[PDB]
């Protein structure tokens, strides 16, 4: 609702997604081993 | 405008939602693949 | 179940609307 | 220091994030390409 | 370091609660 | 293109600085 929450909110949902990008770049890093 | 921008970031971070969605399954693809 | 072309076809059109959302 | 600071910062997260993703992406597409 | 079930799982957490913060 | 380092890299580059705009 308010402008300062919502702020909140969005900087939450960013760093939540970069653990998503972290755990992605994980599992290329690992089938990246399986083939080469 | 700070509630124009704030709206255009949340739609962002949506498609971004997106994006990772696919990232992940085309991850899930290719280790199905080799695993 | 998708297919590798309209997985990159949705990629690349996400990419333009965040790169158009981030102008 | 305020709003619109916390906004700049959390725009130049997402053209940041923009960036892995298209990384993220980038690996996928090598490795599947190397079993599809 | 992870096993595949335990990444998946992280996935799916995180997947929910962005999904929380953004309805 | 790339390799697999530079890819590395970037990566590397563009989480720290994430990582540093959050603080």
């Amino acid at each position: 609702s308010g402008i300062v929450q919502q702020q909140n909110n969005l900087l939450r949902a960013i760093e939540a997604q970069q653990h998503l990008l972290q755990l992605t770049v994980w599992g290329i890093k690992q089938l990246q081993a399986r083939i080469l | 405008g700070i509630v124009q921008q704030q709206n255009n970031l949340l739609r962002a971070i949506e498609a971004q939602q997106h994006l990772l969605q696919l990232t992940v399954w085309g991850i899930k693809q290719l280790q199905a693949r080799i695993l | 179940e998708l297919t590798w072309e309209e997985w990159e076809k949705k990629i690349e059109e996400y990419t333009k609307k965040i790169e158009e959302i981030l102008k």
